[PDB]
RNA sequence: GGGAUUGCUGACUGAUAGUGCAAACAGUACUGUGAAGGAACUAAUGAAACUGGGCUAUAAGUGCGCAUUCCACCAAUACGU
RNA sequence: UACCGUACUGCAAACCGACUCAGGUGGGCUAGUAUAUAUACUCAGGCCAUAGAAUCAACCAUGUUAAAGGAACUCGGCAAAAU
């Protein structure tokens, strides 16, 4: 009777039919052309006056290793 | 057959087949019966398991080059037999008969001729079923051997709480402060370390 | 407005007999490509004849004439 | 006046009148929610998708 | 399996406006794709020597941003990216009639696409590589020039 | 440098480059954090190689594309491109990689964990 | 007469079919004598408008037959020409018959399988814009003497000195 | 730095599904759009 | 009372029947603003209406797959293979 | 200095009316004779695809002209004409 058990077992039943988006997820897929839908992304900052101001902290940065050449091991195991 | 497929209850309950592939067989129905052949491959289905023959179920196969009207190669191929249709021939009386599952010494099962003293010179021999070895082959680039890939390089006796083993280097320290051994130039590159030093510079000169 | 009863097959046929085509009595044939039309219409090549071989017309020969060509 | 053209499409008001969150602010509406489960109803709203 | 969850525009529109974290780690095991389209030959001749282009498309996962994709480019394969662009496509509505008909419709899950400008990488600048004409003679010849056939339709023959 | 996603560059040559299997759990589980580390991102840069490999060619994966395509089950002779079999792999290597950490994460006692699992 | 086989099920069914429909044609009206036949399936015209071709042809020899169908402007009088010119085919080439002797004499129209469509009728209600088909049956048996022309061969406007 | 009868609209041009640029897509819709060439400060048509 | 496994259970039904659905995706397509309503479609065989033409005018065998009971190994208490 | 929109259509064959439906659908910009965004012709621009082909039917719809009269028509100068 709650509003989060009801929200739960709609995304239950949602969860059989997933996959690869047919039948009414096709035309249901097009509400990201409609409503300006916010994607899965991070945000890096805020507005003040107007004008965006990315905080430095929040640029992406990735550990990548010293070096990947000559590295002795390979995607792929011989079998 | 029937045509419904579903409806069959499955059959080879426990999975044991007498009829192995390569091997002569007697055809006992059909409309070549008393011929013989060498099974080519057996289908094991629960249901409806068929066995292919060498060169007796012969029909017309109508092989359709992708067209809409009577654009098409005709090949003779061998239909399939249902697995209930053939029986092993025997290499003493050229008749079918019945193969049994007899256990010999050392716990394993072979294949007998249904004979009250079935031991050795009546066990048929069965072929093994597997031979796609990538083994050889291998050594091929973006590849690793086994020996390489079974190394024991993780080890628990490291990784322990170490807040202050950072080092000092302006963002390769940071990454072993949240918990490292070398970071790229590139990476650090990419976040740009120079906004502020061509402006100090600038100030300088 | 309104038909009372339904049609039979014998009434129908005899209703029918407007939507019929008469046959035609004569017919132009050309010997050579063996095309069928009229004979008060030009059906060679220049008309639409992709089996003329020119054939239809035997004889064509006119090369003197004299004129100032607007240029 | 012609009939028939009763439906003015308008997003924000299919939103707003049909959506989830009208549905479940009020009871009889999350008992709407969920004999639209109990039935098997592939959408459960106008406004659901991923 | 989980996987993803339906979403509701009166939902996104109630509980909006994503906040930016508190902080932000340095990304070990990152979960990234990149792909490049198809290329001309000459741009894949132009690549397998000096490895190189001025502009590269990429598709990429809607997921991403320009900051992240700039980052992951110059981060890993050493380039030197100068902007990014980035569209938001709808998948390809896909059809495949069944044993009885009925018009199965599918929809491939969307991609965002990257227009990435490169900048040259150290010294080698020189393959940037390209009489004259006036341009009132460009548009007189523009306008004498014959118009445009209009489309023929694809049951007309021309 | 782009000539790592521009083709696989063996390819195009008649000569196949990776003729073997995929990384397994039990084989990853004794591997340390930075080799695992490296093997991740020499993975994921193989992972877009293969993507855009078969980008330029018009082939599906992941087996449930290929229902989409209309493409028949088996018998299509795409399921055999070196690509598909690579890229699906590939998949499992870095699926594979994944469990390993979060047992690993799972498998500590102290807030360590929660740095842990802040890094995977 | 087939002592093989078909490999698949439906190419069975199809070949037998076939052989009972060529039993049906031999023995039964007409057959007998060798004869050329075509029959020319799904024609894009309703039955009507072919029987209004047809009726022309019925019982003539063969080129007037073709003179009848090349005079007028109609639609379905192409369809006619390619089923005359496939059983003119099937009976000089495929069989041994004579030419210039051949006379139509079996041409019938039979219903295809049709097209069910929508018409928007006013005040609500719905119509039909159903699009027909039909199939032709051509035979074309061969004379014991060459026939009556029945339409005068004349000279063209070309032919003139 | 245009295609002039693709502007006046006698020639098919790059990206041929737009047909009707705003103020931007005019730099990249031109046939003789050249990559290597710096980019202007107001972007005009 | 209710929710899932099993039925050597059925003088229950057998594709206009039986659940609304035996099916690649049935509470689907589709209808409606919405709550809500809500189909058709198995595999062969191919009846009639209908429309053209013609005419008339030996209750058996043989193979496979299991189930029952014998046997010999059994957890040794229901059979475990 | 990120994220979302950017194709195409938008008095309409792409929206709302079961339809390629003579209906309904908001705001803005604009040249000359000329003078008002009215009216006639025209600029920029667009259009002459969604049944075609001839011909003297009757009749129907919509109009032009009509001798001498003139509401005598008709329930009622309704409708046309007229200013
Ligand atoms: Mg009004
Ligand atoms: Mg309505
Ligand atoms: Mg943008
Ligand atoms: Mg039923
Ligand atoms: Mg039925
Ligand atoms: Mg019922
Ligand atoms: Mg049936
Ligand atoms: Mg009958
Ligand atoms: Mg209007
Ligand atoms: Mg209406
Ligand atoms: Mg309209
Ligand atoms: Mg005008
Ligand atoms: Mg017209
Ligand atoms: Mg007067
Ligand atoms: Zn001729």
């Amino acid at each position: 009777i709650g509003r989060e058990a009801v929200v739960d077992l709609i995304q239950q039943s949602a969860a059989k039919q997933s996959g690869i988006r047919k039948g009414w997820q096709v035309k249901a897929a097009t509400w990201v052309k409609r409503v300006h839908v916010d994607r899965g992304d991070v945000k890096v900052g805020r507005l003040e006056g107007g004008e965006f101001q990315v905080l430095p902290h929040l640029r992406p940065r990735y550990f990548v290793p010293a070096d990947l050449d000559k590295f002795q091991l390979k995607p792929y195991v011989e079998v | 057959p029937q045509a419904l497929y579903r409806s069959i209850q499955p059959m080879f309950k426990t999975n044991r087949w007498r009829i192995c592939r390569d091997d002569l067989v007697y055809i006992l129905s059909g409309p070549d019966k008393g011929k013989t052949g060498k099974v080519l491959e057996i289908i094991k289905d629960t249901r409806t398991p068929q066995v292919i023959v060498e060169g007796r179920n012969l029909r017309k196969k109508k092989v359709k080059t992708g067209t809409g009207p009577d654009d098409f190669f005709v090949v003779t191929m061998e239909a399939p037999l249902h697995y209930s249709q053939v029986q092993l021939v025997d290499p003493q009386t050229g008749k079918p008969m019945r193969v049994i599952f007899a256990y010999t010494a050392d716990g394993t099962k072979v294949r007998s001729r249904k004979v009250p003293n079935p031991s050795t010179a009546d066990i048929i021999a069965t072929p093994s079923e597997e031979d796609p070895d990538p083994r050889v082959g291998l050594t091929g680039p973006k590849d690793t051997s086994a020996s390489l890939a079974r190394q024991a390089t993780y080890t628990p006796s490291a990784g322990f709480p170490f807040r202050v083993r950072n080092l000092e280097r302006i963002w390769a320290e940071l990454q072993p402060d949240a918990d490292x051994x070398x970071x790229x130039x590139x990476x650090x590159x990419x976040x740009x370390x120079x906004x502020x030093x061509x402006x100090x510079x600038x100030x300088x000169x | 407005a309104t038909p009372k009863k339904k049609l039979s097959l014998h009434r129908r046929g005899n209703r029918r007999v407007w939507y019929w085509l008469k046959r035609k009595t004569e017919v132009a044939k050309c010997s050579y490509c063996g095309a069928l039309s009229g004979r008060n219409q030009m059906f060679s090549g220049a008309a639409g004849n992709s089996a003329c071989t020119g054939q239809c017309v035997e004889q064509a020969p006119t090369p003197p004439a004299s004129s100032y060509p607007a240029e | 006046g012609n009939r028939g053209n009763t439906y003015q499409p308008s997003r924000r008001k299919r939103v707003n009148r049909h959506g989830l969150e009208k549905r479940l602010s009020t009871p009889q509406g999350r008992e709407v929610l969920l004999r639209r489960l109990r039935k098997g109803r592939w959408r459960i709203t106008v406004d659901s998708f991923r | 399996e989980q996987e993803t969850r339906l979403r509701f525009v009166s939902s996104e529109w109630r509980s909006g406006r994503p906040q930016p974290p508190e902080r932000r780690i340095p990304i070990c095991f990152p979960n990234i794709t990149l792909q490049m389209m198809k290329l001309t030959p000459e741009q894949m001749d132009q690549v397998k020597e000096t490895g190189w282009l001025r502009e590269v498309a990429f598709k990429t996962t809607p997921d991403v941003t320009k900051l992240e994709i700039a980052a992951f480019l110059q981060s890993v394969y050493g380039m030197n990216v100068e902007r990014v662009s980035t569209i938001n496509y709808l998948g390809r509505r896909r059809l495949a009639i069944s044993r009885n008909g009925k018009r199965l419709w599918w929809r491939e899950d969307d991609w965002k696409k990257a227009y990435v400008i490169f900048r040259p990488p150290a010294g080698q600048e020189h393959l940037l590589t390209r009489q004259q004409r006036p341009v009132i003679e460009q548009i007189r010849e523009a306008a004498r020039a014959p118009r445009l056939p209009p489309r023929p339709y694809p049951w007309e023959r021309r | 440098d782009v000539e790592n996603q521009g083709g696989l560059a063996c390819v195009p040559k008649p000569c196949v480059s990776s003729t073997g299997r995929g990384w397994k759990v039990e084989e990853l589980r004794l591997k340390s954090w930075q080799d695992l580390h490296k093997l991740w991102y020499v993975s994921l840069k193989e992972r877009n190689l293969l993507l855009t490999e078969m980008g330029l060619k018009h082939i599906p994966k992941d087996a449930a594309h290929q229902v989409m395509r209309r493409i028949p089950v088996g018998a299509a002779s795409v399921e055999e491109d070196p690509h598909r079999l690579r890229y699906t792999e590939v998949q499992n290597t870095l699926r594979h990689i994944r469990q390993v950490l979060e047992e690993r994460a799972a498998a500590e006692l102290v807030p360590k964990l929660r740095r842990e699992m802040l890094e995977v | 007469p087939r002592n093989w086989m078909w490999y698949d099920a439906d190419d069975e069914r199809e070949e037998r079919r076939k052989e009972r429909q060529r039993l049906a044609w031999a023995m039964g009206p007409g057959g007998g004598e060798e004869v050329g036949a075509a029959h020319l399936m799904d024609v894009p015209q309703s039955m009507k408008k072919m029987q209004r071709i047809v009726k022309l042809v019925r019982g003539l020899p063969y080129p007037d037959a073709v003179a009848q169908c090349s005079l007028v402007p109609h639609k379905a009088a192409r369809y006619m020409l390619q089923a005359l010119e496939a059983a003119h085919a099937d009976a000089t080439e495929v069989k041994g018959l004579d030419a210039e002797r051949l006379v139509v004499g079996t041409v019938f129209v039979t219903r295809g399988a049709y097209e069910p469509g929508i018409s928007y009728h006013s005040k609500g209600r719905p119509g039909s814009k159903t699009f027909h088909r039909s199939h032709i049956r051509v035979v074309l048996n061969q004379a014991a003497e060459r026939p009556a022309p029945f339409a005068r061969i004349v000279a063209p406007l070309m032919s003139r000195r | 730095k245009w295609d002039w009868k693709w502007v006046l609209g006698k020639a098919s041009g790059r990206k041929p599904a737009i047909t009707r640029p705003r103020r931007h897509q005019w730099h990249y819709c031109n046939p003789e759009y050249d990559p290597a060439a710096p980019l202007p400060e107001v972007l005009r048509s």
